[PDB]
Parts: C-alpha cells; structure tokens; sequence
C-alpha cells in the first residue's frame, strides 16, 4: 500500500499541577528578630507568681 | 508482477464531549492571625516618697 495522506501528529498539552512553595514562611519571619518583644514581656512578668 | 494501491480514508479523532461546570457561590476563608482586641479600663494610683 502506498498513501496519498500527509501525516500530522498533535498531541494535548498534559496536566500539570502547581504546588503551593514558599520561600520562608512568616513563623520563621517573625523568629527572624533576635528578641520576640511579647515573649520576652510573657516569660519576665511571671517572676512574682513563679 | 509488481502491484500497489492506494490507501483508503481514516478514522478522524472525535471532538471530546468537553467538562461540566457547576455555577455557584463561594466565601474562601483563612487562617487568623489578628489578636483579639477588647477595651479595658485600668485603675491604679501613682506614689512617691
Ligand atoms: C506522535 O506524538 C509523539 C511526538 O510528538 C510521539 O509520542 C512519543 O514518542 C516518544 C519517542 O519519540 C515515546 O517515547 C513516547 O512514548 C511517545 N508518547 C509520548 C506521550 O511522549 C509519537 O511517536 C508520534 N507519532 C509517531 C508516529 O511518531
Ligand atoms: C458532561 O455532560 C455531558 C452531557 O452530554 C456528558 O456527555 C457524555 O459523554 C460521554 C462520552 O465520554 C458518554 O459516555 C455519556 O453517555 C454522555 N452523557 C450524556 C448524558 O450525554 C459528558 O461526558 C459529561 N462530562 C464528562 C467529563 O464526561
């Protein structure tokens, strides 16, 4: 057999899912200060009751 | 001796019948981060010597 056809081979774009990705997260942001200031306060005024 | 035909016509691809999408409302919430926030009042006397 011989073709008189000219062949075209398209394939759909697949799926593709986006995962969320973050570079830093604001907990480590908020860990980035070298002093929290309401930790700090938290912990020195239970000095009487501790 | 030597003998050759033409080919004949092809199945084409069916057009896919497509997706169903549901018409409806939506309200996204997210994690809070706010503290909560109320008024007080504070009573208290300054002293020195
Ligand atoms: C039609 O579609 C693609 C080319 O766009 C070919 O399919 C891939 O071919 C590679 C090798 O080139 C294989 O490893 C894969 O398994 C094939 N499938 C996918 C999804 O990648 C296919 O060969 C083309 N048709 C012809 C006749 O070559
Ligand atoms: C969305 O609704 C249409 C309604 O026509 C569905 O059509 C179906 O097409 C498939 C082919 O895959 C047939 O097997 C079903 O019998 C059809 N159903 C009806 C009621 O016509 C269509 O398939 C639906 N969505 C998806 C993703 O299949």
């Amino acid at each position: 057999t011989v073709s008189t056809f000219i062949d075209l081979n398209i394939t759909m774009l697949e799926d593709h899912e986006f995962v969320p990705l973050e570079v830093y997260t604001r907990h480590e942001i908020k860990d980035s200060g070298l002093l929290d200031y309401t930790e700090v306060q938290r912990r020195n005024q239970l000095h009487d009751l501790r | 001796a030597t003998v050759v035909q033409f080919e004949q016509p092809r199945r084409c691809p069916t057009r896919p019948e497509g997706q169903n999408y549901t018409e409806g409302i939506a309200v996204v919430f997210k994690e809070n981060i706010a503290p909560y926030k109320f008024k007080a009042t504070m009573y208290y006397k300054d002293v020195t010597v």
